[PDB]
């Protein structure tokens, strides 16, 4: 695949990275409780 | 915390100061991180093993092959290449039992003989390879 | 002759640069990895 | 060696860093012992024959 | 101690007496040994394109594979250099057959 041919002669060859490996996913977040007050801005009775 | 990366993690022993949260490399990429919840330090390491060289005697004669793993000691070749995470055809060359240790790393797929002929297919560090007698 | 090779360090300069320059070149390559090249940020996974 | 880079010697002393990005350095074919043997053979031939 | 700037010297002038009927002949000699240094081989190297350009990311590799025959050319060139180094060493040193 690396040399893109169906024939290969003698000699050492260097290969790229082609092996396919599955991988899981992990996420780490800090503690947080309160909610963001976006509605208060969106529910403002008057805009400056 | 939004830092997105891809690699194995390991428990670290770096001496972070209390106000630090990252760790950088000579090339200025993320290398060490701190867990947001508990105060521990992790070292990352990428997963590809840029590496293996392939030795063939020429497809017009035989399809057999040998593999040289560069600069890696073959007590830990299954670990460093993640042999158990790959197709069994790769596990065949990972396991071996035709395992030779050379200054350039470790060679799998050939047998070592005391008598020394000329050089046919160069390898390095004074070692050559060839295809013969079946 | 021994004394010369034990006294004049620069006499082997012709064999030193052929090493040092080499390393320097390769090092520059790695530093070019930190470049932005006109994108949002140099980190691939980040913009990914 | 790659095992040295796996551990913690000097925190990626600019050779492990350049090996984690694909760049590699390859062995020469002849080590110093073979070269020294050639040199000794040549010198002995010169002084004797 | 200070730094100084000047027109450098061309060497030491030594005129030689010349005549149409006289000759000079040595009487003693001496043996000298001189050293000269020649570089022969440089460091081999090899590069893996998929690692350097698109390190362990699927999208980058998928976009890269359409470029294709670029890092193949690089591999060929670096292979040529690597083989040429060993050729130089063998040529310079392996001169005597026995
Ligand atoms: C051509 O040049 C050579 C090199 O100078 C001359 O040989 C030198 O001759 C002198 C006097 O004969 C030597 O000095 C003597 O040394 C001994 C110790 O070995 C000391 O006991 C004496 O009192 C005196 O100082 C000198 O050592 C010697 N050079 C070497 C390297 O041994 C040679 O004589 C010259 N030939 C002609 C025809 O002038
Ligand atoms: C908030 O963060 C703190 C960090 O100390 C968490 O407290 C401890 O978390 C560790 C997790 O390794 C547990 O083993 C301890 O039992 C926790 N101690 C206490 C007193 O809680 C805490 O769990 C986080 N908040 C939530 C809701 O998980
Ligand atoms: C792979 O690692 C092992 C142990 O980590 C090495 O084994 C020792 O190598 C030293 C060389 O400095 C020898 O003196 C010892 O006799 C070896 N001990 C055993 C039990 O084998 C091994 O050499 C390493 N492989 C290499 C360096 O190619
Ligand atoms: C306040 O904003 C929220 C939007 O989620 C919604 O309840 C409503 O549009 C606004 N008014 C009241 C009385 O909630
Ligand atoms: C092997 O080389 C010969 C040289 O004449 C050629 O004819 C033959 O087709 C080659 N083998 C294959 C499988 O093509
Ligand atoms: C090489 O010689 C040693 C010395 O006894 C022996 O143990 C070993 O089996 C020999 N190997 C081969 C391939 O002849």
């Amino acid at each position: 695949c690396t040399l893109k041919s169906f024939t290969v002669e003698k000699g050492i060859y260097q290969t790229s990275n082609f092996r396919v490996q599955p991988t899981e996913s992990i996420v780490r977040f800090p503690n947080i409780t309160n909610l963001c007050p976006f509605g208060e801005v969106f529910n403002a009775t008057r805009f400056a | 915390n939004g830092l997105t990366g891809t690699g194995v993690l390991t428990e670290s022993n770096k001496k972070f100061l209390p106000f630090q949260q990252f760790g950088r490399d000579i090339a200025d990429t993320t290398d060490a991180v701190r867990d947001p919840q508990t105060l521990e330090i992790l070292d990352i390491t990428p997963c590809s093993f840029g590496g293996v060289s392939v030795i063939t005697p020429g497809t017009n004669t035989s399809n057999q092959v040998a593999v040289l793993y560069q600069g890696v000691n073959c007590t830990e070749v299954p670990v460093a290449i993640h042999a158990d995470q790959l197709t069994p055809t790769w596990r065949v060359y990972s396991t071996g039992s035709n395992v030779f240790q050379t200054r350039a790393g470790c060679l799998i797929g050939a047998e070592h003989v005391n008598n020394s002929y000329e050089c046919d297919i160069p390898i390095g560090a004074g070692i050559c390879a060839s295809y013969q007698t079946s | 002759i021994q004394d010369s090779l034990s006294s004049t360090p620069s006499a082997l300069g012709k064999l030193q640069d052929v090493v040092n320059q080499n390393a320097q070149a390769l090092n520059t390559l790695v530093k070019q990895l930190s470049s932005n090249f006109g994108a949002i940020s140099s980190v691939l996974n980040d913009i990914l | 060696q790659y095992g040295d880079c796996l551990g913690d010697i000097a925190a990626r002393d600019l050779i492990c860093a350049q090996k984690f990005n694909g760049l590699n350095v390859l062995p020469p074919l002849l080590t110093d012992e073979m070269i020294a043997q050639y040199t000794s053979a040549l010198l002995a031939g010169t002084i004797t024959s | 101690q200070s730094i100084i700037a000047y027109t450098m010297s061309l060497g030491a002038e030594n005129s030689v007496a010349y005549s149409n009927n006289s000759i000079a002949i040595p009487t003693n000699f001496t043996i000298s040994v001189t050293t000269e240094i020649l570089p022969v081989s440089m460091t081999k190297t090899s590069v893996d394109c998929t690692m350097y350009i698109c390190g362990d990311s699927t999208e980058c590799s998928n976009l890269l594979l359409q470029y294709g025959s670029f890092c193949t050319q690089l591999n060929r060139a670096l292979t040529g250099i690597a083989v040429e180094q060993d050729k130089n060493t063998q040529e310079v040193f392996a001169q005597v057959k026995q």
